[PDB]
Parts: C-alpha cells; structure tokens; sequence
C-alpha cells in the first residue's frame, strides 16, 4: 500500500598549488692599474 | 623543483685590456707594442 525511497549524495574538492621562484646575478668588472705604497717610519727606508 | 647556475668569467693579460669583451678587436690589438705584457715566467732565482 506504500512505498517511499530517500537518496543522498555529498561531495567535496579541493585544490592547492604553492609556486615560489628567485633569481639573482651577479656581475663584476675589476680593471686594475698597478699599486702605490707610501713607506712607513718602521720600514727604516730612507724615501718615507 | 629546479635549478640552474651560470658562471662566466673573462680574464686579460697584455694586449688591449679595453677590448677584453671583444674577442675581436682585442686579437686586433695584439700587435700593439705599447700593451705587451708577461705572460709567462720559465725561469725564477732566488734573490739571495
């Protein structure tokens, strides 16, 4: 004489992505010339 | 994951040190007199 009937149907999702990136230069040019030195009172040269 | 490192380096010894990016001109340059430099010792005494 009756009948009945019942559903029931969940879902779930989810979803993450981390994405970090670095990056970095270094450039360096030395164009030397030569060297000067001064002559100290302890060196016991004459040219100070 | 990744990862990428680039190392370049350029040396000059005689010649036209200006022209040390231009491989070039500094192989032009190499007849100059005024830029000729030691570029090798072959033989050292001691100072004693």
């Amino acid at each position: 004489f009756i009948t009945a009937n019942s559903e029931y149907s969940e879902s779930s999702s989810f979803k993450n992505t981390e994405t970090e990136k670095s990056m970095y230069t270094s450039s360096r040019y030395l164009f030397p010339q030569g060297r000067i030195d001064f002559t100290t009172p302890d060196s016991g040269f004459d040219d100070v | 994951s990744q990862n990428r490192k680039l190392n370049v380096k350029y040396i000059v010894n005689g010649g036209d040190y200006t022209k040390i990016q231009n491989t070039e001109e500094w192989v032009a340059s190499t007849n100059q007199s005024e830029h000729w430099r030691v570029i090798e010792v072959t033989e050292v005494t001691a100072v004693a």
